C-alpha cells in the first residue's frame, strides 16, 4: 500500500 | 483516482468572522483528510490531519470536521495572519488535493504613503533609466498611478506590481516602474508620480528634477 | 527547526534532463519517508512520487511514470528527483515534503520545503542586475524613509531578496516580478525605516538568483537630496 507507513516502525 | 472539490474558491471576510471551507470527495475516504495552509510564495503548512486532529503549534481556532465524502474546515475567529489559500487533501488512495480556497480579508480604508526613486547613477551608466514609484500599505487595492514627465501624462512605458495582503495589517503595497532609455530620460526634466486612492482626499504627487540627486 | 531545502530548479530545454536535490535538517532523515510534490496555478498541487525511509518502496504518479526517478542518500541527508524527457507541462514549483508519522492506518505528509522552480523553455538563463533604490527627501514622509533594491533583467524565475542576511524583515515588501516585453523578469524589494538613523544604520539587500547562481550584496547608501 502506497499509503502505508513509510517511516521506521519499531513495533 | 479520487478527486477533491472545494467550495468556495474565494471568500472575503472581516477579522473576527467565522469562516467555513467545504471539501467533497468523489468517493469515500473515511477520515483520511488533511488540511494545509499556503501563503503566496511560501510553502504549504499542515493544519489538520485525520479530518479533525490539530497539528502541534496550530492555533485552536482552526477546526476540522467530517467523514466519508463531506468535510469542513472552520476558522472560529478570522485573524489577519489567516490570509492564505487553504487546500484539502485525501490520503486514502495516493494523495490528491482540492483546488484551494483563497481567504481575503476586509478591513478599514488606509491611505498609501507615496515615495519616488530616481534612477541610479550605476544604471544610467548602462544606458537605461528606471524610475520607481512606491505606494506603501494601503487598502483597498484599487489605486490610480499616473506618470507625468514635464507635466505630460505618460502611456505605454510603465509596469505595476502589487503585493499580497499583509499578514499583520491586511494592506497592499504597489510599485509602478517607468522605464526609459538613457537618451530619452535626459531629454526631460520633471518626473512625477500622481496617486489617486479612496483614502486620499486629493491626489498625492511625488516628483523630482533630473540632476538634483 | 524541521527543515527541507530544495535545489536544482532552473531553465531546461524540452526533451532534456534535470536533477533536483533536497537537503534535510532538524530531524532524523534516515527514519522518514519522503515525497516530491509540484504546484502550478492552473492544475494546482500534484503529487509526484514517494520513497520509503530505507529507499526501497517507491511509487510514482502516472503523469511522470517512466520519466522521473526518486532516490535518497541517507548518509548525506539528501532526497533526489531525476527528471528525464522534460516537457512543457512539467514546468512547476517542485516541493520536497516529509512524510507525517502520526500513528494511523494511512499516512500523508507534514513539512514542506520552500520549493524550487523548474521552467521548461528554450530561452537562455540570464542573471540579474541589481541597482540601489536610495533613500532621499523624495522617499521620506512623516519621519519614515523608504529604500530598496531593483533587480532587473533575469530569467527564469525566481529571484529571492533578503535584507541584512535575514536579520532585517520588518517593513519589507518584495514585489512579485513583472514580465518585460523582452521576456526577462524584473522585481523590486523595498523597506521602510526611521529617517532619523539613515546615517548610522546599514541596509544591505541580498539578491539570489539560484538558476544562474548569481548572488549580489548591495549596500544601499542614502542620497543627499
Amino acid at each position: 500500500d502506497p499509503n502505508a507507513n513509510p517511516n521506521v516502525d519499531p513495533n | 483516482d479520487i478527486q477533491m472539490t472545494q467550495s468556495p474558491s474565494t471568500l472575503s471576510a472581516s477579522v473576527g468572522d467565522r469562516v467555513t471551507i467545504t471539501c467533497r470527495a468523489s468517493q469515500s475516504i473515511s477520515s483520511w483528510l488533511a488540511w494545509y495552509q499556503q501563503k503566496p510564495g511560501k510553502a504549504p503548512k499542515v493544519l489538520i490531519y485525520q479530518a479533525s486532529s490539530l497539528e502541534s503549534g496550530v492555533p485552536s481556532r482552526f477546526s476540522g470536521s467530517g467523514s466519508g465524502t463531506e468535510f469542513t474546515l472552520t476558522i472560529s475567529s478570522l485573524q489577519p495572519d489567516d490570509f492564505a489559500t487553504y487546500y484539502c487533501q485525501q490520503y486514502n488512495s495516493y494523495w490528491t488535493f482540492g483546488q484551494g480556497t483563497k481567504v481575503e480579508i476586509k478591513r478599514t480604508v488606509a491611505a498609501p504613503s507615496v515615495f519616488i526613486f530616481p534612477p541610479s547613477d550605476e544604471q544610467l551608466k548602462s544606458g537605461t533609466a528606471s524610475v520607481v514609484c512606491l505606494l506603501n500599505n494601503f487598502y483597498p487595492r484599487e489605486a490610480k498611478v499616473q506618470w507625468k514627465v514635464d507635466n505630460a501624462l505618460q502611456s505605454g512605458n510603465s509596469q505595476e506590481s502589487v503585493t499580497e495582503q499583509d499578514s499583520k495589517d491586511s494592506t497592499y503595497s504597489l510599485s509602478s516602474t517607468l522605464t526609459l532609455s538613457k537618451a530619452d530620460y535626459e531629454k526631460h526634466k520633471v518626473y512625477a508620480c500622481e496617486v489617486t486612492h479612496q483614502g486620499l482626499s486629493s491626489p498625492v504627487t511625488k516628483s523630482f528634477n533630473r540632476g538634483e540627486c | 527547526q524541521v527543515q527541507v531545502v530544495e535545489s536544482g530548479g532552473g531553465a531546461v530545454q524540452p526533451g532534456r534532463s534535470l536533477r533536483l536535490s533536497c537537503a534535510a535538517s532538524g530531524f532524523t532523515f534516515s527514519n522518514r519517508g519522503m515525497h516530491w510534490v509540484r504546484q502550478t496555478p492552473g492544475k494546482g498541487l500534484e503529487w509526484v512520487a514517494i520513497i520509503w525511509y530505507d529507499g526501497g518502496n517507491k511509487f510514482y504518479a502516472d503523469s511522470v511514470k517512466g520519466r522521473f526517478t526518486i532516490s535518497r542518500d541517507n548518509s548525506k541527508n539528501t532526497l533526489y528527483l531525476q527528471m528525464n524527457s522534460l516537457r512543457d507541462e512539467d514546468t512547476a514549483v517542485y516541493y520536497c515534503v516529509r512524510a507525517g508519522d502520526w500513528k494511523a492506518d494511512k499516512y500523508t505528509m507534514d513539512v514542506w520545503g520552500q520549493g524550487t522552480t523548474v521552467t521548461v523553455s528554450s530561452a537562455s538563463t540570464k542573471g540579474p542586475s541589481v541597482f540601489p533604490l536610495a533613500p532621499s527627501s523624495k522617499s521620506t514622509s512623516g519621519g519614515t524613509a523608504a529604500l530598496g533594491c531593483l533587480v532587473k533583467d533575469y530569467f527564469p524565475e525566481p529571484v529571492t531578496v533578503s535584507w541584512n542576511s535575514g536579520a532585517l524583515t520588518s517593513g519589507v515588501h518584495t514585489f512579485p516580478a513583472v514580465l518585460q516585453s523582452s521576456g526577462l523578469y524584473s522585481l523590486s524589494s523595498v523597506v521602510t525605516v526611521p529617517s532619523s538613523s539613515l546615517g548610522t544604520q546599514t541596509y544591505i539587500c541580498n539578491v539570489n538568483h539560484k538558476p544562474s547562481n548569481t548572488k549580489v550584496d548591495k549596500k544601499v547608501e542614502p542620497k543627499s537630496c
